[PDB]
């Protein structure tokens, strides 16, 4: 059977400024099979209030989703993305770059 | 040609007891449907299934009516307690995707189900058969037997013909429905006529054998009855005559 | 423009779990309007978006039940497929069914479709004629031949010919101030040295509806993709879309280029260049 | 979802053209079908139309309005074993769930050739006789009706396919135990035509 | 609007 990996972006909803509340999400595409695992980080540590889109797919077949949650923007804070899926012999963490 | 098998084909209860209606789909359907048909409301869908599931019940009624599918062989439908006016002819369906898109199903043969206020009630009928006229015969050549069967409450009734012991369907006209042998009210037993005409000489020939048969059906042995009249159960009730050309 | 109304079934069979994890969306263009979940507590198909609200008790319980029953036959294709490719009860394989509509700028039919896939490959699918099957191998075949002996085709043409243009003129005017808006892109530019013969540009496109969009990069008018990169269009969350596109640029030659941006919210194409 | 018929009864003569047919209200209806129930059996499946205008098969027409909101059925040519109750039923697209009509009676009448109204009397096969009048091969002319007090005066009437003779006949059957009950008496509510015996 | 009632198995 044929697999694909997640792609993976991170970014916030409205260009981000500190001390000020947005959105960050984590949009995971490109994927089969559809069972996932996503978590938002915050200085390594999971968020816990996390939501998602419902499972939809594109027209190769391949799946996405977006997770994401409400958060506040700091200059100190590091916010990342972490994935696995039976593609990955361990999870991808892809950090949050503000300019991306 | 063995279709969808119903159980029981006839029910007589007395209000506020358990009714269970049971249906075998044709083997290899994954659709099973529930109707009823009664003279108030005509035909209408309680339920139907697809692969064991139940996807339409918007006709069940809201409380004393429930129906489950165990596998795909097998369905029941429950009425508990039952009412008077839970009677009705059920019927179960089935069918199969590419038969539903031309709108075939298949039916069972129904239950006819009788739930009454008060079996003390119900009658089984006294069967009489009647003679030829010789007028008739003198004038037409030809000869009516005429079976009549009456007093019988509910009404679940069928009657055959028998000619020296075998059913006999051509020459025969049962009435399509009871006749009401009635006193104004409704509690009211019921009479029914049927004919078997017969070529000149079949009547005359003093050997021939002849029977009005009817099947009743009433109550059953787990029903409990104290009257002095024997218990009205399901029952062949029935008549004859021989010729007579004396 | 052009819309669509779209609908998407997934199975996912769970051994030792019992039932299959079955999930539908329904999307009109981009917007997503319904959902089902057979492991959700509802068991009832929900509204995603605010113009099917309006939908009566009838429309819901309709909705409920197709869907429903879709998640069925979804559970036994399952079975099926994994008998036709002889394959262990003990993997985990996905079902998944795509249908819908599409119609022009004056709404009138374009196109009906309907495919098919058995773990994230082809497996069968309805030609654009909507008469006749495409199957991918032969236990596709083996489907095809009962889905042409049921005349499968002709009831999915009578439906993406008429009801489900029909319906989906219905939500376009129901949800004419979602569906029929469009939100123009907001762009802007950024810069960040690289290499140090090298800089990268990259060009910025938020908060935009419908997610269609065209960037390009130009050097001297000229047009540039050529080691240029385009991040996946990426939903903002809030039914708007984001994104951009970068080119690598030799440094001092940032004027050179310029970022065009194409979008049916703007009545004509931006340019942009790396301002101060 | 609710769908009128006219009960009737229908009664036509033997090669008669029937007209069946029901008014609906709901638009989403899309599927319209007729059933044949003979009494005391299930419905069997005539004619099914999708939306979408008339079809013919043999001595049946099946016609849809969708404007109108009616649909019938024609049957040319009626013959006595067409004698059953109609029913009219239809569903949409989103359940295989059927609305029904209420159902119409038709008989047709049988075309009885060589008819001669005859009455007669007779009695049972035990001791006892009381006894009952057997008005027998009139033809399908004659309507009988029963009156009635709660006191007795009891009667019915059916047709019999007398077969391997290609014979065919009406027969009806009346009784009671007024004792001054008589089979001259006997259907004066009824318009026969003219006869009578006597032992 | 889906299609309906149902779609038939594979």
């Amino acid at each position: 059977m044929i697999q694909r990996t997640p792609k993976i972006q991170v970014y916030s909803r409205h260009p981000a400024e500190n001390g000020k509340s947005n959105f960050l999400n984590c949009y995971v595409s490109g994927f089969h099979p559809s069972d996932i695992e996503v978590d938002l980080l915050k200085n390594g540590e999971r968020i816990e209030k996390v939501e998602h889109s419902d499972l939809s797919f594109s027209k190769d077949w391949s799946f996405y989703l977006l997770y994401y949650t409400e958060f506040t923007p700091t200059e100190k804070d590091e916010y990342a993305c972490r994935v696995n899926h039976v593609t990955l012999s361990q999870p991808k963490i892809v950090k949050w770059d503000r300019d991306m | 040609d063995a279709g969808v098998i119903q159980s029981p084909r006839h029910e007589v209860t007395e209000m506020g007891q358990q009714v269970t209606l049971r249906c075998k789909p044709i083997s290899g359907h994954d659709y099973l449907f529930w109707y009823r048909q009664t003279m108030m409301r005509g035909l209408e869908l309680l339920i139907y299934f697809n692969n064991n599931v139940p996807i339409d019940d918007s006709g069940m009624p809201e409380d004393r009516f429930s129906a489950k599918m165990p596998n795909a062989s097998f369905s029941t439908l429950k009425i508990q307690p039952s009412e008077p006016r839970d009677s009705a002819v059920y019927f179960c369906a089935s069918s199969l995707w590419e038969k539903l898109a031309k709108n075939i199903q298949y039916f069972g043969a129904g239950t006819r189900l009788s739930v009454l206020e008060d079996l003390k009630n119900v009658f089984p009928p006294e069967v009489a058969v009647f003679e030829p006229s010789e007028a008739e015969i003198s004038h037409t050549q030809k000869a009516t037997l005429v079976c009549l069967a009456t007093g019988f409450y509910p009404d679940h009734v069928e009657l055959s013909w028998w000619v020296n012991g075998k059913e006999v369907h051509s020459g025969v006209c049962t009435d399509p429905q009871p006749l009401k042998e009635q006193p104004a009210l409704n509690d009211s037993r019921y009479a029914l006529s049927s004919r078997l005409r017969v070529s000149a000489t079949f009547w005359q020939d003093p050997r021939n054998h002849f029977r009005c048969q009817v099947q009743f059906y009433g109550l059953s042995e787990n029903d409990e009855w104290t009257q002095d009249r024997a218990k009205p159960v399901t029952q062949i009730v029935s008549a004859e005559a021989w010729g007579r050309a004396d | 423009g052009s819309h669509s109304m779209r609908y998407f079934f997934t199975s996912v069979s769970r051994p030792g779990r019992g039932e299959p994890r079955f999930i539908a969306v329904g999307y009109v263009d981009d917007t997503q309007f319904v959902r089902f979940d057979s492991d959700a507590a509802s068991q009832r198909m929900e509204p995603r978006a605010p113009w099917i609200e309006q939908e009566g008790p009838e429309y819901w319980d309709g909705e409920t039940r197709k869907v429903k029953a879709h998640s069925q036959t979804h559970r036994v294709d399952l079975g099926t497929l994994r008998g036709y490719y002889n394959q262990s009860e003990a993997g985990s394989h996905t079902v998944q069914r795509m249908y819908g509509c599409d119609v022009g700028s004056d709404w009138r039919f374009l196109r009906g479709y309907h495919q098919y896939a058995y773990d994230g490959k082809d497996y069968i699918a309805l030609k654009e004629d909507l008469r006749s099957w495409t199957a991918a191998d032969m236990a596709a075949q083996t489907t095809k031949h009962k889905w042409e002996a049921a005349h499968v085709a002709e009831q999915l043409r009578a439906y993406l010919e008429g009801t489900c243009v029909e319906w989906l003129r219905r939500y376009l005017e129901n949800g004419k101030e979602t569906l029929q808006r469009t939100d123009a892109p907001k762009t802007h530019m950024t810069h960040h040295a690289v290499s140090d013969h090298e800089a990268t540009l990259r060009c910025w496109a938020l908060s935009f509806y419908p997610a269609e969009i065209t960037l390009t990069w130009q050097r001297d008018g000229e047009d540039q993709t050529q080691d240029t990169e385009l991040v996946e269009t990426r939903p903002a969350g809030d039914g708007t879309f984001q994104k951009w596109a970068a080119v690598v640029v030799p440094s001092g030659q940032e004027q050179r280029y310029t970022c065009h941006v194409q979008h049916e919210g703007l009545p004509k194409p931006l340019t942009l260049r790396w301002e101060p | 979802k609710e769908v009128e018929q006219d009960p009737g009864p229908l009664s036509v003569p033997e090669g008669a053209i029937v007209s069946l047919n029901c008014t609906y209200s709901n638009s989403a209806f899309q599927y319209f079908m007729w059933y044949r129930q003979y009494s005391r059996k299930g419905p069997e499946l005539l004619m099914y139309t999708y939306s979408s205008g008339n079809k013919e098969d043999g001595r049946f027409t099946a016609q849809v309005d969708k404007s109108s909101k009616y649909i019938s059925l024609f049957i040319r040519d009626s013959q006595p074993s067409d004698s059953a109750t109609y029913l009219c039923a239809m569903r949409g697209d989103s359940s295989y769930k059927l609305i029904f009509g209420s159902g119409t009676r038709l008989l047709v009448r049988p075309d009885i050739q060589n008819p001669d109204p005859a009455v007669y009397q007779l009695r049972d096969s035990k001791s006892s006789d009381k006894s009952v009048c057997l008005f027998t091969d009139f033809d399908s002319q004659t309507n009988v009706s029963q009156s009635k007090d709660s006191d007795v005066y009891i009667t019915d009437k059916c047709v019999l396919d007398m077969r391997s003779m290609d014979f065919k006949s009406n027969s009806a059957v009346a009784w009671s135990n007024k004792s001054d009950f008589a089979c001259a008496n006997a259907f004066n509510n009824s318009i026969i035509p003219e006869d009578t015996f006597f032992p | 609007y889906q299609f309906g009632p149902d779609f038939p198995i594979a």
